[PDB]
DNA sequence: GCATCCGTGAGTCGAGGG
DNA sequence: TATAATGGGAGCTGTCACGGATGC
RNA sequence: CUCGA
């Protein structure tokens, strides 16, 4: 169908890739495709300089390294839950430097990581996705004091676990202090140190009015650097011996040392920046000819003095500016690890020259590589920047590889976040999405990017802007930082122009944030769009402007939590952005050159380029994702077909011909029904499900394992002890469930025989044996069965054993098998809808086709939507989408309205007025006049003002149809409804949270250990947590017996429990309850703590509440 | 071994028996003396001391034959008798089928 | 307060 | 955490009387599970408790008869619906069962003030009192239609709002 | 009949701040330091909004939501420290037989200090409906007796023979003056708000407190 | 009876060496092969009690018909298994230990 | 709501002692089998199964019913409590 | 609340502002016990005074002591429900010194032991409520008149 | 009398996931 | 069972308010 | 920790 798209800006630019983010960072880390001489000081082989050399044989040195190739493919690495990896290799060196003797060997230092095409890591086969972290950029900070107006903090800020905060302020007895590791002490004891004199001091910091009188202390300049070294040393160091050598060693580390001490390389151009000097490391001082040498020392406390003083060109430091907050990316978070897993390696190396032969060592033999291995493995797995990747369809996946975390190692505690790290800073402009963040205490703290945005090489955040030179716009685009950006003045995207000239003579801008109103003489720059303001999700949003942000939020934040459907369709109201999205997140297949394809098949296409070459392209079909939702990739094209480069070949996952397809395009009508739709409720058309919309593919993923055991190994097998033919019915000769068979709760996936535990047959047991002359079999049946409320048709077994070959299990582990069951959803009653604009809602009703609200020519609407929700929520955005999308109905048409640029009403009244004359057109030659209905309609317009007064009936209808409104005939009665009502097509997705996983109900079940309290979870069968909200509400209600209830008989008491499930299959009432088994737990947790617990009674005489068991 | 606090209420109390399983075996005990009170008070009683329903502790031929005074022949097959008696009573009424497992 | 401290000082007595 | 207890996603009944909600069949069955056997045994639908616990151990094996016995079993008794977070008293209330078909709670729609619970998605679990004592306390004191007005202030709590105000100013 | 209009007034959905935003103008806004923009959003979403006016906005959004989300947890931690100081209060009798009450008074002191003017009727309702009179009121010729409930008529009632100048302050049954060990009494609480009658022995009047106070904790801006 | 009150008080050492079951003398939790209970260990049964219900450790007794009685040969007491959930052990040490709780908790209750 | 719950409040000083009241005479009829019943054959709850009426198995339903005829008799210490068991014990016996 | 818009009775908040009030400091023993700066219950001491008065003795003069619910709650009689709520240590040390025994007033202590909570239901006032038919108490009328 | 270091708190329920 | 060697390494910190011991 | 209310 044809596509009419709106809008007067022309995008100079198109988006960067988007998962650039991930792929260039640890590319940039791992340097694999660059050979080793050419690689940089950045990355891993960094890492290498840092740690190496290794000395105190004597000395073992670095030279280079490489990465094999991957010992499994990615989608093997999946299978058998490995990791894929890339080998890791290091030549070194082994050098004496008394003998000269060089021994050099390649060492094998264990496996890292690789990322995949798309940005994503495999970690034991599940996909997972590495954070980007954001935090305070190392520098030099000033911040105005709290406690003391008119004074000021200077704050020296390295990278995190790169070395200490440092705190310069100037006290109230005058003096000028220093704070390292929570330790006081004045800092002219340091510039001494540093070999600084009275004579040097006086010159440089006597120009500010006396604050220079506060750093003149006599008694540190009596003694030279020697002296006040051992001085500094005592002062933080108490207790340890003040060695003139182990002085040197502690401050030299502390402070000259690159190995310890590290600013950023940001940390170091931001502090050059702002001291107007120059750095010659990273460091804040050198060790150099056996002395110190000062570097940002003396030019922080200039700059203090002079800002104290209230000296021009001294400003303080907005930290939540994005100037002062860097990003840190997937290479940096993954170097840090591996730069520390590097240094445990060299405390393992020095450790190893100790020991051992002096004469005979080998880079083999020192080297472990196990504190490496662990380091790497901790943070692909336990780490928190490391999360598992949220698949549920493509755009869920791009924007979790965009996410901004403030939280994680190094970051920001809970505790400490305030508003502020919250808030929304003038600088997120083009940079951070104001729009998208989690609801709840996540708010402010996880961010997502902006699309235009792009992080440079130092850390920053970097937004597109247009240059703009004597009024005229050019091409030219400028990626500026956020301190860059507030020397201009900067004017918005839709600022009218005529060829490249400013139009306006009045046009808006921005001055460092703050919105200004100038000429285009004032103009230096101009915004590339307005998508740069916004995230990915954010601009899927068709008419954002008409939404209120806080809807926004949701509509944005609910697309990543659409189901793809198997009739997915895409938007019929889009924002322009739904082909990039599906393009950059690799979901469709699409054609790397020209040439004619030579087969389409399901599993299979193939293409014949202009190369000649065959390049065929397998089909990804029916793969589970993480979350569960089916992933796979409908061949677009036919056999013969000529296609160029860039054309769609397959579809992938929630996708159409190459549009981003969340959900289905339905016919809504706005208005109450029958308390169905009250708050925020949603009633549906059976219509729906007949078609089989909103229906999606779902696989669940069993697995059970069999292992030795004292008593006896398991083993699966098809010989179940106690179990008929029609449990055992589609079970293979194995005991594997046979593929294409039908599941149902109870039924066997993998049968299996484990060995009965030690067994004292009772009393009860023995004589029960005799009777029926039935030996006991010696295993038990432990087969892994359907979990309550699951299952499906299973399309997949595999099985692992051990003795075959490339089989190699965990140790006492025989097999494993592994049941993939899959299954086809329909939507139903308690499953979540919701649309782009943050309306969202369960379905309470399913109405038949003939209960509908219908159309004039009698077609039912899909979706009843109550107009209750829209008023308090200020979203419009819907509205309008409906308007727009009841033209597209009867014009069969889609539209792309890009956000802030797009169809302004007179536009669609244009569009709606065409689409009344194909649909009250069609009917008057049809042979039909109007309705007797439609006019008792008109009658009570024309009270409502909706029409104007006079008209003939059908100049009446389009009046009514132009404000999207049409009659509406109730199904029930066939009387029209007393009003029109709104009625168009929106775009509505079905949410991941559905009625079927989240139902659960418990009688009787496991419990916990300890507390012998039920289990929590749905997967361990568990019973609801009552907490202490819900006790004071059957307190405030006065219902004791109720309370007592739950506090006993339903969770930790045993003898009550017991008693009571026997008390009600016997058709008794239940029995008192006894004492809770917790209260027993506390008791004696509370004797190992040699505190005596007495229960008495009224006489005051002990009451044994655990029977003379514990007494002797 | 890994810690508890790394977990542990993930972890289900395999040893006590559920409520399910205690009255399993409070409506064997109740059914097993709805059979034997179909039998006479000896031969009921003798296959309580031959199976341990007593004392806890399964007796010899010898010792339920001292008990109540017969030879060890004679004591055996009022077991026999008892135990057809009971398969007699079981085909018929079916009520002991179930807790066979 | 450091146990190690204390007892690398008690060390140094002798 | 308690036994006899589960919970789902809940959607509006209109239908509901003020002391009535939509039970799921499935969790009743699972929730008075004890009472469903006795009530087995005392019709024809199963030999002994074993045997019926067994039988409804497999879904395949559920018949009609179980649920027109379901039915006897929960009549005039009332289970207790729950939304978190609990605020005030009113946080859990009594209702009277009615079976129904699907995977969702009904819930009324004068009480949902009182939960502050809307339709977007919320969920709430059920929990069942077992004892006369339970059930007595249940349907006298905490019964939805037997607390009309709030505690904190005796403003009525539950009254008209959104489409049914609309509706009567219409 | 206009939809947002009758939504709005009939107390269906709505508020005038809100339907203003979907008609008049959007409205100032505030900057994230708390200050507010010199200039606010002309637009309405019906018209909608540029993308500056949209990012204007969000920082007001942003703060509003980090609100709300900090002020759940204080809520939620007083609600918790009203439950434990309450909890032990119950009312364990009809009459504790205290001779003490409190007198809740009808005038407060206006803010120009000039006279003393009528409490507004919501707030003198707080503090009178539902409970016990400690002395025999005789107002308009009608006679409250000493031991009675005042139900909603007999408060509206005290209001006019206020406006009258007859009755300056009501002499009340108080738990701040009951007598009563580990709880109130009947007399001195009086109604049960729930069922508007004299409140039950037996009832834990603590945890109805705490609650009360706690829910709305997260409504206070 | 009925309980009334429930009372919280310091315990001498003599009163915890009365509900002491035993000393644990070894640092020893399961023997390694058999995943049984260390002699004298944290997990030893002559102390708190038996695994399996009515049953010694060796199985020289294993019915309820023995009940209170000790066995010889493992010194284990035939009874309920749930005494492992209630017995107390004890650790008697060479030098006084202050309890910390008296000690750190401001102002100190010994200082 | 409970049928004529208006009229029970009013039976009682205090609403939990109608509960206490309603619960114990539930226990009465479950452990008696409702022989003790006050309520004439048509006064007795039906309950209407898929064959026809038959009697509501819910004990609290049948004491709420006979608490509003008045012929029930509720208050402290009317009875020593062991005296009260046997008697009814005697009369119908369980 | 009234600035929010949130009708609430003054009563809820007297309940608490008197849980505030529970506690006073004692400004001279007079012939009793008690120390100078002890704080205790508001309750105690008038108990105390009334029996130092009718012993003739001289009564305890004492200062009324505010303090907030979360100190009130911490200062509460019952060690169970004190050390529910926080300074769980603290509080727990103070009460095994003194050798403290909770009588179990409140309803958070029952909760804790599983017990019946005093309100409601489970209050003394309408535990001990009997119920009989008149063909039953007409049954045992006849046997105590009999005897 | 009054600054300062220490210890103690900082919402509920329910999914998933390592 | 015997060259002789004799003082550790770890360390990123963006909140608030309370009582209370600690010091000038 | 990430989500749902
Ligand atoms: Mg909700
Ligand atoms: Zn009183
Ligand atoms: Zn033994």
């Amino acid at each position: 169908m044809e596509i009419k798209r709106f809008g007067r800006i022309r995008e100079v630019i198109p988006l960067p890739p988007l998962t650039e983010i991930q792929v260039e960072s640890y590319r940039r880390a791992l340097q694999a495709d660059v050979p080793p001489e050419k690689r940089e000081n950045v990355g891993i082989q960094a890492a290498f300089r840092e740690t190496f050399p290794i000395e105190e044989g004597l000395v073992l040195d670095f030279l280079e390294y490489r990465l094999g190739e991957p010992p499994f493919p990615q989608d093997e690495c999946r299978e058998k839950d490995l990791t894929y990896q890339a080998p890791l290799y290091a030549r070194l060196q082994l050098i004496h430097k008394d003998t000269g003797l060089i021994k050099e060997d390649e060492v094998f230092l264990g496996h890292i990581p690789l990322m995949t095409e798309d940005g994503s890591f495999i970690i034991n086969g599940a996909d997972r996705v590495i954070v980007s972290q954001i935090h305070r950029s190392p520098g030099v900070y000033f911040t105005p004091d709290p406690a003391r107006p008119g004074r000021y903090i200077a704050s020296i800020i390295p990278l995190p676990k790169r070395g200490p905060w440092i705190d310069l302020e100037v006290e109230p007895n005058g003096v000028v202090s220093m704070k390292v590791n929570k330790r006081k002490f004045p800092l002219v004891l340091l510039l001494r140190v540093l070999g600084y004199d009275q004579e040097t001091l006086a010159r440089e910091l006597g120009a500010y009015g006396e604050l220079v009188q506060g750093l003149m202390d006599e008694s540190v300049f009596a003694m030279r650097p020697e002296e006040a070294l051992i001085r500094l040393f005592t002062l933080l160091r108490p207790g340890d011996p003040p060695k003139r050598d182990k002085a040197v060693a502690y401050v030299y580390g502390l402070i000259a040392d690159p190995r310890r001490y590290d600013l950023g390389e940001a940390g170091r151009y931001k502090a050059e920046e702002k001291l107007g000097i120059r750095l010659s490391g990273r460091t804040l001082a050198r060790f150099e000819d056996g002395e110190f040498k000062d570097e940002v020392f003396l030019p922080t406390l200039r700059y203090l003095f002079a800002l104290t003083a209230g000296v021009p060109g001294h400003e303080v430091d907005d930290i939540d500016h994005l100037g002062n907050r860097r990003i840190r990316t997937v290479g940096e978070l993954m170097t840090d690890q591996f730069r520390v897993g590097l240094a445990r390696l060299a405390r393992g190396v020095r450790e190893r020259m100790l020991m051992g032969s002096e004469d005979s060592l080998t880079p083999a033999k020192l080297v472990n590589s196990r504190p490496l291995e662990a380091a790497i493995r901790e943070f692909f797995s336990r780490s928190q920047l490391s999360q598992f990747k949220d698949e549920t369809n493509p755009l869920s996946s791009l924007r979790h590889k965009r996410r901004i975390s403030a939280l994680g190692p190094g970051g920001l505690t809970r505790e400490r976040a305030g508003f502020d790290v919250r808030d929304v800073h003038r600088t997120h402009y083009g940079r951070i999405c104001p729009v998208e963040t989690p609801e709840g205490a996540n708010i402010g703290l996880i961010t997502s990017l902006a699309a235009y945005a792009r992080v440079d090489e130092l850390g920053f955040i970097r937004t597109p802007y247009r240059r703009v030179v004597g009024g005229v716009v050019t091409d030219e685009v400028v990626y500026m930082t956020a301190t860059e950006e507030d020397r201009y003045t900067i004017a918005q995207a839709n600022t009218p122009l005529e060829g490249n000239r400013i139009a306006a003579e009045r046009v808006v801008a921005r001055r460092k944030g703050e919105p200004v109103i100038v000429s285009p003489e004032e103009v230096e720059f101009m915004d590339v769009s307005p998508k740069q303001v916004f995230s990915v999700n954010t601009n899927l949003i068709p008419f954002l402007e008409h939404d209120d942000a806080n809807r926004a939020l949701m509509g944005s934040n609910m697309q990543t939590q659409a189901v793809p459907l198997i009739r997915a369709q895409a938007p019929v109201v889009m924002t322009g952005l739904e082909e990039r999205v599906v393009r950059d997140s690799l979901a469709a297949l699409y054609a790397e050159e020209d040439g004619e394809v030579a087969k389409v098949d399901g599993n299979r296409i193939v293409v014949r380029y202009e190369d000649g070459r065959l390049v065929e392209y397998p089909l990804r079909r029916f793969y589970r994702s993480n979350q569960g939702t089916a992933l796979d990739q409908r061949p677009r094209v036919v056999v013969g077909q000529r296609v160029r480069k860039g054309d769609l070949l397959a579809d992938g996952p929630a996708s159409e011909n190459g549009f981003l397809a969340l959900g289905q395009n339905v016919l809504v009508a706005i208005m109450p029904f029958d308390g169905y739709n009250f708050e925020d409720a949603i009633v549906i058309s059976e219509e729906l499900l007949k078609r089989d919309f909103y229906t999606s593919i779902h696989i669940e993923r069993y697995e059970i394992e069999a292992r030795d055991t004292k008593l006896g190994p398991e083993r699966i097998t098809r010989d179940i002890p106690h179990l008929s033919e029609a449990a055992l019915r589609d079970l293979d000769e194995e005991g594997v469930v046979r593929i294409g068979a039908e599941v149902k709760p109870g039924d066997i996936l993998v049968g299996r025989t484990s060995f009965k535990g030690e067994s004292e047959p009772t009393p009860e047991e023995r004589l029960l044996r005799s009777i029926f002359g039935e030996k006991a079999r010696d295993v038990k049946d432990t087969s892994l069965r359907v979990p309550p409320g699951e299952g499906g048709i299973v399309v997949r077994t595999v099985r692992l054993r051990r003795g075959d070959p490339g089989v190699e299990l965990k140790p006492g582990v025989r097999e494993v098998v592994r049941v993939y069951v899959a299954q086809k959803r329909k939507l139903q009653v308690g499953d979540k809808l919701a649309n782009r604009h943050g309306n969202k809602g369960v379905v309470a009703k399913i109405l038949p086709v003939e209960d509908m609200p219908h159309l004039p020519d009698g077609t039912p609407v899909d979706v009843i939507l109550n107009p209750l929700g829209v008023p308090s929520r200020m979203n419009l955005g819907q509205i309008l989408e409906t308007h727009l999308g009841l033209a597209g109905y009867f014009l069969g048409q889609r539209y792309i309205s890009p956000i802030f640029d797009g169809a302004k009403e007179p536009e669609i009244k244009e569009l709606l007025a065409q689409a009344f004359e194909v649909y009250f057109g069609k009917r008057k030659g049809e042979g039909f006049g109007v309705d007797k209905r439609e006019v008792e309609v008109l009658r009570r317009a024309e009270k409502l003002g909706l029409v104007t007064p006079g008209k003939t009936p059908e100049e009446q209808l389009k009046e009514l149809f132009l404000q999207g409104k049409v009659v509406l005939y109730d199904g029930r009665t066939g009387e029209p409804i007393e009003g029109p009502i709104v009625v168009g097509q929106m775009f509505i997705m079905k949410l991941y949270h559905m009625v079927e996983d989240k139902m659960h109900a418990r009688s009787t079940g496991p419990y916990s250990l300890i507390t012998q309290q039920p289990l929590g979870g749905k997967a361990q069968f568990g019973g609801q947590r009552f907490g202490e909200m819900e006790v004071w509400a059957l307190e405030a209600y006065g219902a004791a017996h109720t309370l007592q209830e739950m506090l006993t008989l339903k969770s930790d008491d045993i003898e009550g429990r017991n008693a009571a499930y026997e008390a009600i299959i016997k058709g008794e009432d239940v029995p008192e309850p006894s004492v809770p088994e917790s209260f027993r737990v506390l008791v004696k947790e509370l004797q190992a703590l040699a505190l005596d617990v007495q229960t008495l009674d009224e006489k005051d005489n002990p009451v044994d509440i655990f029977e003379g068991l514990a007494s002797k | 071994p890994v810690s508890l606090e790394t977990y542990g209420d993930f972890i289900p109390d395999e040893h006590l028996p559920s409520p399910v399983d205690a009255a399993t075996q409070s409506l064997l005990s109740e059914e097993l003396e709805k059979a034997l009170s179909k039998l006479s008070e000896r031969e009921a009683m003798v296959l309580k001391l031959r199976k341990g329903l007593i004392d806890g502790r399964e007796h010899t031929l010898e010792e339920v034959g001292a008990f109540f005074g017969v030879t060890r022949e004679r004591i055996r097959q009022i077991e026999n008798k008892a135990l057809r008696k009971l398969k007699y009573h079981e085909s018929r009424t079916r009520k002991l089928r179930d807790f066979l497992d | 307060s450091d146990p190690v401290r204390q007892y690398l000082h008690e060390i140094g007595q002798v | 955490r308690v036994d006899y207890s589960g919970r789902s996603v809940i959607v509006v009944g209109p239908q509901l009387k003020l002391h009535q909600c939509g039970l799921p069949k499935r969790m009743a069955l699972e929730l008075f599970k004890p009472f469903l056997l006795k009530k087995m045994e005392e019709k024809g639908i199963a030999p002994n408790v074993k045997a019926a616990r067994r039988m409804l151990e497999r879904q395949r094996d559920i018949k009609d008869e179980v649920w027109d016995a379901l039915e006897e079993v929960i009549h005039g008794k009332v289970v207790l619906l729950n939304r978190a977070p609990t605020l005030h008293r009113l946080g859990i209330q009594a209702f009277q069962p009615v079976l129904v078909e699907g995977q969702s709670i009904q819930l009324h729609p004068l009480v949902c003030e009182a939960f502050n619970a809307d339709f977007d998605g919320d969920q709430m679990a059920v929990h069942v009192p077992l004892s006369s004592f339970a059930q007595a306390e249940a349907r006298i004191q905490m019964l939805s239609a037997h607390n009309l007005l709030s505690p904190a202030s005796g403003e009525p709590l539950a009254k008209p709002s959104r489409d049914i105000i609309l509706g009567l100013y219409y | 009949f206009n939809p947002l209009y009758v939504m709005a007034q009939s107390g269906a959905r709505g508020n005038p701040q809100q339907i203003r935003q979907l008609c008049g103008l959007r409205g100032l806004m505030q900057k994230p330091s708390g200050e507010t923009f010199e200039v606010p959003v002309r637009s309405s979403f019906r018209e909608g909004l540029t993308v500056l006016e949209y990012f204007i906005s969000s920082h007001g959004a942003r703060k509003g939501g980090a609100d709300t989300a900090l002020r759940t947890a204080d809520s939620g931690y007083l609600t918790r420290k009203l439950v434990d100081v309450t909890h032990e209060i119950v009312v364990r009798e009809a009459d504790c037989g205290t001779t003490n009450y409190i007198s809740v008074p009808l005038f407060q002191p206006d803010e120009v200090t000039r006279s003393l003017r009528l409490r507004k009727r919501a707030d003198i309702e707080a503090g009178l409906y539902g409970r016990v009179l400690a002395r025999e009121v005789e107002v308009l010729g009608v006679r409250l007796e000493e031991g009675r409930y005042l139900s909603m008529d007999d408060v509206h009632l005290l209001i006019k023979a206020a406006e009258a100048g007859e009755i300056q302050e009501v002499p009340v049954r108080s738990p701040l003056t009951c007598q009563t060990r580990y709880g109130v009494c009947q007399k001195c609480y009086g109604y049960d708000l729930s069922m508007a009658r004299p409140v039950s022995i037996g009832e834990a009047v603590g945890i109805v407190a705490a609650q009360s106070i706690g829910e709305p904790g997260t409504q206070l801006t | 009876k009925e309980v009334r009150k429930v009372r919280i008080a310091l315990a001498s050492p003599e009163k915890i060496r009365s509900w002491s079951y035993g000393e644990v003398e070894k640092p020893e939790t399961i023997n390694y092969r058999t995943l049984k209970p260390e002699r004298d260990g944290l997990f030893d049964e002559r102390i708190f009690g038996p695994i399996k219900d009515y049953e010694c450790a060796c199985g020289k007794y294993k019915r309820q018909r023995f009940e209170g009685k000790v066995c010889e040969r493992c010194g284990v007491e035939v009874t309920k298994s749930i005494v492992r959930r209630y017995r107390m052990g004890h650790i008697e040490l060479a030098t006084p230990a202050a309890h910390i709780w008296f000690v750190k908790d401001v102002p100190s209750k010994i200082g | 709501a409970e049928p004529g719950i208006d009229k029970l409040f009013g039976m009682v000083d205090s609403k939990y002692r109608l509960t206490v009241v309603v619960a114990k005479r539930a226990q009465q009829l479950l452990r008696h089998g409702f022989k003790n019943t006050v309520l004439e054959p048509e006064e007795r709850p039906k309950m209407q199964t898929l064959e026809g009426l038959f009697d509501d198995p819910n004990a609290v339903t049948w004491a709420m019913k006979e608490l509003l005829t008045g012929r029930l008799v509720f208050g402290e210490n009317l009875v020593p409590e062991d005296r009260l068991q046997k008697e009814m014990e005697r009369l119908y016996p369980v | 609340y009234r600035a929010q818009g949130v009708k609430l009775h003054d009563k809820h908040i007297e309940i608490v502002v008197r849980q505030m009030m529970k506690y006073v400091e004692v400004t001279d023993p007079g012939d009793s016990r008690l120390l100078e700066g002890q704080v205790l219950e508001k309750w105690d001491v008038e108990a105390l005074n009334e029996r130092l008065i009718a012993e003739g003795k001289t009564p305890v003069a004492w200062k009324p002591l505010l303090m907030g619910v979360t100190k009130s709650a911490l200062s509460t009689k019952s060690w169970l429900s004190a050390a529910s709520f926080q300074n769980t240590t603290h509080v727990l040390t103070e009460a095994a010194i003194a050798g403290k025994k909770d009588e179990l007033i409140g309803l958070k202590e029952n909760v804790i032991l599983g017990r019946l909570i005093p309100a409601g239901t489970g209050s003394d006032f309408v535990r001990f409520t009997q119920v009989v038919d008149q063909k039953t108490l007409k049954a045992i009328e006849e046997a105590r008149k009999e005897a």
